[PDB]
């Protein structure tokens, strides 16, 4: 069984060309998300590969609705794709069936779609994993992510890209599930500076957002001056730490 | 790695793998001799090979980033008679996946250049030449794209 | 993909078509025996164990009250099968109403099969049939091949000892045979090649006469397994 | 010449990208188990959550195919998803266009085929997942069926699948030879235990899903960790 | 919808200097039999546009959800641009224009009015796809009964004040009430201004009956 | 290698597509092209390079609309193609709504057209590069598009053969950039082409392409002796 | 650009089409058919390979098909093939008949027939149907008539010829001893019998191994029958008699 | 490789350039412009005697004001030719105007790479497009690439490298239509693998004026006589 | 929806495939063209026509109207196809214009459909090479030969099929007004440039022949034997 197209299966029952395609997403810098009790806030460490670029013109932190949002991970050309694809999906479950899609519903479409791709060997698995957030006063805060097997599973607290096991740890060193959004950015913030590999890649970009009850069930981009505080907090967690 | 056959098999070079195995964790620890290997293909290597307690710590050596590759550059121009004008961040930016010893080569390669005509000099041109006669990037005539 | 993966080979052989029989004989047994006054499809419904709930999948279906159909080779192939046979005699009693003609019945499923030889993405069907049908006032069995051929049979065996099986029946096989008689015979070529212990559940037989197909129950071939033992 | 799309037939049968999907159900790395009752029908799985940081709500292998037919997935879980999907389709079409519900076979045989048309297409590759269906049906009780990527969908009075599907049916066997008249907590016990035993494993409440229809109550029913953690207790006094 | 049947009536729309007030009653009649007396006929179709229509009420609603979808994506772009009210404006034209050509029409006409850029928005969409842009418009039966009043007040003075507008509006919805089969005398009032939109619930205008007896 | 490089479905062990790497390539052989953008201004200056020496340089700037421009480079078919999609979506936004189109909004539009074509078994990416230069109500825009269809809002930027050196100029002047005149911001651009160009050669009017925009000033481009004057200033190396 | 495309209908290095050949010689290998014309009539022998004896007889031939009223074919390669390409044959006959009111001419039937087999020969990735037809007819414009085609979708007018198994052989043989402006059909019987016997060596003709159809004129109209195991064996009987008397002969001289 | 549409790692279609190799193939056709018209001279080659020479049809007339001189493969010419005329009439039909020389060969080269898996291959077939609009004389190159430009002077088909080299050493931008023709004759006869006899060789020119015009056997004669 | 690129460009700019079709060609039995003042006739090679084959049924010579005809060189099956494609082609042509077809109208678009051949996806070249000989409405002889590329040039005389290259040389040299002065020396020509392959004559020869637009007749084999025998008594004679 080789592994050039994903209708043929491995001697060992493994389609390698999704293996192939989430090889492809643990490249990308990282992306973490974390679900408090009331909220869930996106970080990406958007690494600036050139100077030349402009401050959030690599965004990884999509709107995929008004009160859902996705941070991606790996193909930025997928990514975008799979953005549309969400986007399309809300847009007509809302036209369909006349309210804001659940983020559970809006996950496993998604998946299904990815799954889709995975199938046949007319098309490739998308090269990008992602995971989707949301908050509803009726629902909660949910987290949710997909791989380009088309894995829909939901979190607490997830890490993609290279640096997803440091994350996970540096994750797990929480309570989540009893914290505040407006801690949890700066907690996501720290876990972006520590899981960051300076040496390795330098110069580096902190990409922030949430969507929560403080912003009525909406995902919106943090304010500039939460982002800078909460940079800080990681600046100064750094410092300690070489103390 | 080790295959069932009824016909034919690697089976002389399978003992002496195992052999080895047996030497690197078996009946007798040998906790004074260390072993470091090396290869460029895990995906051929025996399972039993690669076990914790043989192999325990496998490092993955990766290709090299832009500053790794400016860093490799450096290392191999440190000898040579280098012009004060020379954009090694530039150079790896150009390398482009060079992976190992390509960096070296275009050193190597960039020496040649200048040896050419002869100087005291690389003026990040030879260095450019030498990236280039180092791609191997097969001749062309594709002049007439945009 | 639009190209067809059954192709001649240098020699002037579809391998494709090969293979596919090479599948079908290693299928489980089945036996087809025609009588002066109807005919019976038995089959081996060895289960690989009492788990297996044997009333569930049927190994002979009925495909119209005249028409039955049993099987060698590949289960899955023969549902789709028996499902396009089913389309199939429905389709000709809309047309005609009329009940399908047994040959008929079958040159429509060889041509079924002929055309996924044929077709550009598809596999031949793994299962060789065994059609068996009561139209007119005569008896008829017929056998089609993955191939997409179709041969009418006096009596016949397909499966793992298929050759055994029809040197048997050419041995025990004559003309007068009557259905209660080909039934015995049908049940006592299968145990010619059957590995065990025959039961009542892990054997099925189906027989079609001048009241049409019908699917013997398990009691109706432990009486007959009885009298044969 | 072709062992790398099923349509090929290696040349003796023997579809060897089936086979993979097989190997690959397998390879999913967990274990399912199905029994059937006198009135009750059980589906069992273990549950995996290595991570903490997992829902541990969301990763079910337990699906509500209808209101009245639940399903445990095996295998590749996005195959699983999809192929649940599916079920949920054909089981609503079928209610839509016939009017009642869809029996428990019959999706069973509708799945099948769409996984057999797989196999006899070669652009797809037959989905590596098992599908095990249980519900209520009017005239047969509780009816338990198994779905496998080939097209295979043989109904089962206790059947497994997963990594341990040969000893899981083995122990299943060993108990059918005797006594199969199971009622509702003696079906749930025999479940439960063929998988501690297959696994050496000593169920907490967590780690194990458990579904249920009975006769009395023909609603698929996700036993809650409070049902599971009474059954396990039971189980351990006994 | 080649039948209109569940139908609103006149929309009022005003230029105020700093913003533009539009008027619609919430009634909606089925021909001398109205049924729905408290459905809201004016839309906030962003924070800076504001829409109201005068025709069926489902294809008012349909044109509501379609144009509320394209802004919500317009928002999940987030971008920095913000669709105009003239966008909006050659939208809706293009789209019942669209729909006139293939003979399926939106049996509506809808008031847009918007405030972006210092500058105050009013146009006329309506079912065939004719579209302005003046100080006062007035859709349906209530153009003939209620532009003349701001038409000639405009004319008289072409900018005008808040409680200018707003009263001017509040007689025009009173006149409408007085001279029209199918008004009611329950409506909404919809300002857009440089701080948004912003919609006065159910406003009921004071009547004067003396002539009667 | 020799096995995952045949077609755009096929991921390399490495979860690379050889065959975007490869459009890319192409777009790294086109000629070479340097995009930057001021506070009110974006220029894009492309070194027009002459199959033949009796044939006129290949034009590699083109109109999209009155406010949006792109340096091409790589297959000029696709680059024409992609144009006449730019083309015909500037023209769609204008004509539903009477605006213009946005180019953060005509960018992304372009990124998923060019993904379409990688997904899919037997197509293939567009192989060619784009810098868009545009300006909108939220002032000017740099974008480099490529045939990953993965599309970066620079600064400032450069594609194409020997694009390295404008990059490297770039990155030393982007202070002075956002804060100079259109005069200084053609004159850096300029620069930078002259950086790409070898030690043996220098811009001169046949060379040179010059699209600009900017508020009030619908997208021009300037060739022939209309790039004289911004030569005239320009010093020597 | 696929792998699995095996490229069905492309050229060889040289113009040599490989599908088409090794259908060719498949066919080579199928059973034996031969079609000998003759003044008062046609006549059609085909071997059995159906000759196992719990082998039921429902049909009225099985090489042997009739596409209308005053013509008939016979197959040889493979017989799922056969089946659809005789049921086109009978679809277009009766195509023509409803547009033209009136049967089909022979030469047209096979040129229609052969014009889908070149469709398949050139279009599409599907291979070629690995069967070659013998046509035996009738019509108002050239009479009885014989024709051959072949799966390349080439067609050619004969008045005697063999495909299949020894066809080689039979062609040989009827090329030696056909007479071209004589031999009616009991003649015309004869010779087939005694190619069939030269071909099938192996067997010694036994009536139930071979099948024979007989298409002539009767008071304007076409009659197409299969002869029966009677017949078949009167000519089996005269044959061996003729052999005998022509051994002793030629022992007797010798 | 595998594949009509695969990229080299080098950046390559891989089926352009072999198209651009089955250009190296054909026949050697030069185009010139200057002030006083475009000169199209192609090599016609006659393989027998029996061949009639004046059924080698290598230039044509896209419209009267614009003609084509085509080398490499004539039927993929043909078909070229074929969109091109109807390109133009169209656009006569819908402005009430002439194409230019650009305008048509970017409508023809916009079909050059409109193949996949419509055309299964890129046509190989390198054109030059000499015509005379509202700008004066033009004459633009188009190769199998898509790829077109407008130049002084072209040589395309198998001696198109000697060719064009002889056309640097000979041309300059300020010369007449007559000695434009003397020289692509000079040129095409040094090039040329037999004699040059006035059968084998299709001149055409397009004035600022009379329509375009295919030299006949007396004007290249008397041509032929005086180089 | 086959949809694959059969013919594509080989790294050295070569067309294998159609170059494979002509090899197609070139192993087919030979067929000479010739053209004279008032008459075209066209012979070709009868190729081992057995004693039991009816000669009808082989038509390496047909007629597409009454004033072309087509001699065949290749796959006897795209032989038919082009010729029934060209048929409709030039009665919708009639149609179309008020005009019988032009030779060289008939031979562009055989070339057309050659090309559209060559270059669509999923369909391999005609394996074929043509000779169309006629008069046009003017009454000018014409000749014109069509390979499987879609080219297609005018001619004084081809021979296309296995005898190609020997008969073209034969025909190079000994063709002159002189020797097309007048119908019977034209056929002799012909019957001579196929005498120089065909190892036997008479038998293995079929001349078809056109007067200025009277019709197509094919000459019968004792025509053919008789000028075959003058033909034997010419060459006695200068030896």
């Amino acid at each position: 069984g080789y592994d050039l197209s994903a209708s043929t299966f491995s001697p060992d029952g493994r389609v390698f060309q999704v293996e192939y395609a989430m090889k492809a997403v643990e490249n990308s810098s990282t992306a973490i998300g974390i679900r408090c009790k009331d909220g869930v806030v996106f970080g990406v460490e958007k690494l600036v590969l050139s100077k030349l670029y402009e401050e959030g013109s690599n965004k990884r932190l999509f709107n995929v609705d008004r009160h859902v949002g996705m941070a991606v991970a790996g193909l930025l050309a997928d990514a975008r794709s799979l953005a549309d694809i969400a986007r399309e999906e809300a847009s007509n479950f809302r036209s369909n069936f006349g309210y804001n899609i659940p983020l559970k519903h809006l996950a496993d479409r998604v998946a299904m779609y990815v799954h889709a791709y995975t199938l046949y060997s007319a098309v490739r698995p998308f090269g990008c994993s992602f995971m989707l957030g949301s908050y509803s006063v009726n629902d909660g805060a949910q987290l949710y992510m997909i791989d380009p097997s088309g894995v829909s599973y939901g979190y607490w607290g997830c890490a993609i890209g290279k640096a997803r096991q440091a994350a996970k740890t540096e994750i797990e060193k929480l309570q989540m599930k009893e914290m505040t959004c407006r801690d949890i950015v700066k907690e996501v913030a720290k876990i972006i500076y520590i899981v960051h590999d300076e040496v390795k890649d330098k110069a580096f970009e902190l990409e922030l957002s949430w969507v929560g009850e403080l912003t009525n069930g909406r995902h919106e981009i943090v304010p500039k001056d939460i982002r800078e505080e909460a940079e800080k907090y990681a600046k100064e967690s750094l410092k300690e730490e070489d103390e | 790695k080790r295959f069932d056959s009824e016909k034919a098999g690697d089976r002389e070079v399978q003992r002496t793998m195992l052999e080895l195995l047996n030497q690197l964790d078996g009946f007798q620890p040998n906790t004074q001799v260390k072993v470091i290997a090396a290869t460029n293909r895990v995906d051929i290597l025996d399972p039993a090979l690669l076990r914790s307690g043989r192999l325990d710590r496998k490092i993955e050596f990766p290709m090299p980033n832009e500053e790794a590759r400016a860093r490799i550059m450096q290392i191999h121009s440190r000898k040579m008679n280098v012009s004060p004008d020379v954009n090694y961040e530039e150079l790896a930016r150009c390398t482009d996946d060079f992976n190992g010893a390509q960096c070296k080569a275009v050193c190597v390669e960039a020496g040649m250049i200048a040896l050419r005509r002869g100087a005291t000099e690389l003026t990040h041109e030879d260095y450019m030449e030498g990236i280039l006669e180092v791609q191997a990037k097969k001749k062309a005539n594709l002049q007439y794209y945009a | 993909y639009s190209f067809s993966l059954t192709t001649f080979s240098p020699s002037g052989k579809l391998v494709q078509i090969e293979y596919a029989l090479a599948a079908v004989a290693g299928g489980a047994p089945s036996v087809g025996i025609k009588a002066a006054n109807g005919v019976v499809l038995a089959t081996e419904k060895k289960q690989k164990s009492i788990l297996y709930d044997e009333r569930s999948v049927h190994k002979v279906e009925p495909i119209t009250k005249h028409i039955g159909l049993v099987y060698s080779g590949m289960g899955p192939d023969y549902r789709v099968l028996v499902h396009r046979a089913r389309k199939l005699a429905q389709q000709y009693y809309l047309v005609y109403q009329e009940p399908i003609p047994t040959a008929q019945l079958v040159q429509r499923v060889a041509s079924v099969m002929q055309e996924y030889t044929q077709s550009g993405g598809v596999r031949p069907f793994g299962v060789s049939l065994l059609i068996c049908g009561w139209n007119e006032g005569r008896p008829y069995l017929f056998q089609s091949d993955p191939s997409g051929a179709y041969f009418a049979w006096k009596a016949t065996a397909m499966g793992k000892n298929y050759v055994n099986g029809k040197t048997f029946l050419e041995k025990r096989y004559n003309e007068d045979l009557e259905l209660e008689d080909a039934i015995h015979t049908a049940i006592l070529t299968l145990k010619e090649s059957f590995e065990g212990q025959m039961t009542e559940d892990n054997i099925e037989v189906g027989i079609c006469n001048e009241a049409g197909f019908r699917r013997l129950t398990p009691t109706e071939v432990k009486d007959y397994l009885a009298a044969i033992a | 010449g072709f062992d790398r799309h099923i349509t090929i037939f290696s040349p003796e049968g023997r579809l060897y990208q089936v086979e993979y999907a097989f190997k690959a159900i397998n390879q999913g790395g967990l274990t399912s188990v199905a029994v059937r009752g006198k009135d009750c029908a059980v589906i069992v799985t273990q549950k995996k959550v290595p991570d903490k940081l997992l829902d541990s709500s969301t990763v079910t292998h337990l699906f509500k195919i209808t209101e009245n037919i639940g399903c445990v997935m095996t295998g590749m879980t996005a195959d699983s998803r999809s192929q649940v999907q599916r079920a949920r389709y054909e089981a609503a079409n079928w209610k839509y266009k016939y009017g009642y519900e869809i029996p428990v076979d019959m999706l069973c045989k509708r799945i099948a085929d769409i996984s057999q048309v797989y196999t006899q297409n070669a652009e797809m590759r037959p989905l590596g997942c098992c599908m095990i269906l249980i519900g209520i049906d009017e005239e047969q009780g509780p009816q338990v069926y198994k779905c496998d990527p080939a097209g295979y969908y043989c109904g089962f009075k206790a059947t497994a699948a997963g990594v341990k599907q040969t000893e899981s049916t083995s122990f299943l066997e060993k108990k059918v030879k005797k006594k199969f008249d199971w009622t509702f907590e003696q079906t749930v016990e025999t479940a439960i235990t063929c998988l501690s035993t297959v696994l050496s494993i000593d169920f907490k409440p967590s780690e194990i899903e458990v579904g249920v229809v009975t006769v009395e109550n023909p609603k698929f029913r996700i036993l809650t960790e409070a049902e599971i953690d009474a059954h396990l207790v039971a189980l351990a006094e006994r | 919808t080649q039948n209109p049947m569940v139908t609103g009536t006149s929309v009022l729309g005003v230029k105020f200097e700093g913003g533009v007030v539009i008027a619609a009653d919430m009634l909606g009649s089925y021909g001398s039999l109205a049924r729905f007396r408290n459905i809201s006929r004016i839309m906030r179709v962003n924070n800076s546009t504001m829409l109201g229509a005068s025709g069926d009420y489902a294809d008012f609603q349909y044109l509501k959800q379609v144009l509320g979808q394209m802004v919500i994506d317009e928002e999940l772009l987030g971008d920095g641009h913000s669709y105009s009210p003239r966008a909006i404006h050659s939208w809706l034209t293009r789209a019942m224009y669209s729909r006139r050509s293939k003979m399926n029409p939106l049996w509506n006409t809808m008031v847009i009015g918007g405030y972006a850029d210092g500058e105050s928005f009013l146009g006329y969409v309506d079912m065939l796809g004719v579209a302005y842009e003046a100080p006062s418009l007035a859709t349906g039966y209530g153009a003939y009964l209620a532009q003349p009043l701001l038409r000639e007040v405009l004319e008289k003075q072409p900018v005008l004040s808040q409680t200018e507008a707003r009263d001017l509006v509040e007689r025009c919805m009173r006149v409408l009430y007085y001279r029209d089969a199918r008004s009611y005398n329950r409506f909404q009032i919809a300002t857009v201004t440089e701080k948004g939109v912003e919609i006065e619930g159910p406003l009921s205008t004071e009547t004067n009956w003396d002539i009667a007896h | 290698r020799n096995q995952y490089d045949n077609d755009v479905t096929v991921w390399s062990p490495q979860g690379r597509i050889h065959q975007i790497e490869y459009a890319m390539e192409a777009v790294k052989q086109g000629s070479a092209t340097v995009g930057l953008k001021s506070k009110t201004h974006a220029v894009l200056v492309a070194l027009k390079r002459a199959q033949s020496e009796l044939a006129a340089h290949q034009k590699k700037i083109l109109h999209v609309d009155n406010h949006i421009g792109i340096s091409i480079a790589g297959l000029t078919a696709d680059a024409r193609l992609l144009c006449n999609f730019m083309r015909q979506e500037c023209l769609d936004s204008r004509f539903v709504f009477d605006r213009p189109l946005p180019v953060s909004r005509l960018v992304s539009l372009i990124g998923s057209k060019t993904q379409i074509p990688t997904q899919r078994y037997g197509r293939r990416p567009y192989g060619v590069g784009l810098l868009i230069a545009g300006y909108d109500d939220m002032g000017p825009h740099i974008f480099q598009t490529c045939p990953s269809a993965n599309y970066f809002d620079c600064r400032a930027m450069s594609i194409g053969a020997r694009s390295q050196s404008a990059r490297t100029y770039l990155e030393r002047h982007m202070s002075e950039f956002m804060e100079c005149n259109l005069n200084e911001l053609v004159k850096h651009g300029l620069r930078a082409l002259r950086e790409t160009l070898p030690a043996e050669q220098d811009l001169t009017t046949k060379n040179v392409s010059i699209g600009i925009v900017g508020k009030d000033l619908e997208f021009t481009i300037y060739d022939d002796d209309d790039v004289s004057p911004f030569l005239e200033g320009l010093e020597e190396r | 650009s696929r792998r699995y495309d095996s490229r069905t209908t492309i050229f060889s290095p040289e113009g040599r089409l490989y599908q088409v050949e090794y259908a060719m010689e498949a066919i080579g290998h199928a059973g034996t058919c031969l079609g000998i014309l003759a003044n008062d009539g046609v006549l059609l022998a085909a071997e059995r390979r159906n000759i196992h004896k719990l082998l039921d007889e429902v049909f009225f031939s099985e090489k042997i098909y009739k596409l209308n009223e005053d013509m008939a074919c016979s197959v040889a390669g493979i017989t799922s093939d056969a089946n659809v390409l005789t049921n086109e044959l009978r679809l277009i006959a009766q195509r023509y008949l409803l547009q033209y009111q009136e049967p089909i001419p022979c030469e047209q039937l096979v040129t229609a027939l052969c014009d889908i087999k070149q469709a398949y020969t050139q279009f599409g990735g599907k291979r070629p149907f690995g069967v070659s037809l013998l046509y035996i007819g009738w019509d108002k414009h050239y009479g009885f008539q014989l024709y051959q085609s072949d799966p390349s979708g080439n067609y050619g007018g004969w008045k005697a010829t063999c495909i299949g198994n020894n066809s080689a052989a039979a062609v040989s043989m009827l090329k030696q001893d056909y007479k071209e402006g004589e031999m009616t059909l009991k003649s015309a019987l004869a010779l087939a019998i005694k190619v069939l016997n030269k071909t099938m060596d192996v067997s010694k003709l036994s009536a139930e191994k071979v099948e024979i159809a007989t298409l002539t004129r009767e008071n304007g109209k076409t009659v197409i029958r299969v002869l029966k195991q009677k017949e078949v064996e009167q000519l089996i009987k005269k044959h061996e008699e003729e052999e005998a008397k022509a051994e002793r002969e030629k022992k007797e001289k010798e | 490789d595998r594949g009509v549409n695969t990229f080299s790692p080098e950046g390559r279609l891989f089926q352009v350039e072999y198209a651009i190799e089955a250009i190296k193939l054909g026949s050697t056709a030069i185009g010139i412009q200057t002030s006083e018209g475009v000169c199209l001279a192609v090599e016609k080659r006659i393989t027998s005697p029996l061949m009639e020479p004046s059924s080698i049809e290598k230039i044509v007339e896209i419209d009267a004001h614009i003609g084509c001189a085509m080398s490499g493969l004539i039927a993929d010419a043909k078909t070229l030719i074929d969109k091109a005329r109807v390109e133009t009439q169209n656009h006569w039909f819908t402005y009430n105007e002439t194409m230019t020389v650009e305008s048509v060969t970017q409508a023809v080269s916009n079909l050059a790479l409109q193949f996949g898996e419509a055309m299964s291959r890129p046509f190989g077939v390198a054109l030059l497009f000499g015509g005379v609009d509202e700008k004066g004389p033009q004459l633009f190159h188009m190769d199998p690439s898509g790829t077109f430009v407008q130049c002084d002077a072209r040589a395309i088909g198998s001696a198109s490298e000697g060719a064009q080299s002889s056309l640097q050493e000979v041309y300059h931008k300020s010369m007449t239509l007559k000695e434009a023709i003397k020289s692509s004759l000079i040129i095409l006869k040094q090039v040329m693998e037999e004699k040059l006899n006035a059968t084998n060789i299709e001149l055409a020119t397009v004035q600022p004026g009379q329509n375009f015009h295919m030299f006949t056997k007396e004007e290249l004669e008397e041509v032929i006589k005086d180089i | 929806s086959y949809d694959r690129a059969i013919t594509v460009f080989s790294p050295d700019g070569h067309l294998f495939q159609v170059e494979y079709a002509q090899e197609a060609v070139k192993k087919g039995s030979t067929a000479v063209g010739v053209r004279g003042r008032d008459i075209v006739v066209l012979g070709v090679e009868k190729k081992s026509v057995a004693k039991l084959q009816d000669e009808r049924t082989v038509r390496k010579i047909c007629a597409l109207d009454d004033n072309v005809c087509m001699a065949f060189a290749g796959l006897t099956a795209d032989a038919r196809i082009v010729i029934n494609r060209a048929r409709v082609e030039c009665q919708s042509h009639r149609l179309t214009v008020e005009d019988p077809v032009t030779v060289e109208y008939i031979t562009r678009y055989i070339a057309s459909l050659k090309q559209r051949y060559t270059q669509s996806n999923g369909r391999r070249p005609f394996g074929i090479s043509a000779l169309i000989v006629g008069f046009d409405f003017d009454g000018t002889p014409r000749l014109y030969q069509t390979d499987p590329s879609g080219t297609y040039h005018a001619w004084k005389a081809n021979a296309i099929g296995r005898g190609a290259k020997s008969v073209r040389e034969f025909l190079e040299k000994n063709y002159t007004d002189e020797a097309i002065e007048t119908d019977d020396l034209t056929i002799k020509l012909v019957i001579k440039a196929l005498l120089e392959v065909v190892q036997s004559g008479g038998k293995n020869i079929e001349l078809a022949v056109m007067r200025r637009d009277q019709s197509l007749k094919i000459l019968n084999p004792e025509e053919i034997e008789k000028y075959v025998a003058e033909i034997e008594k010419e060459k006695e004679e200068n030896e």
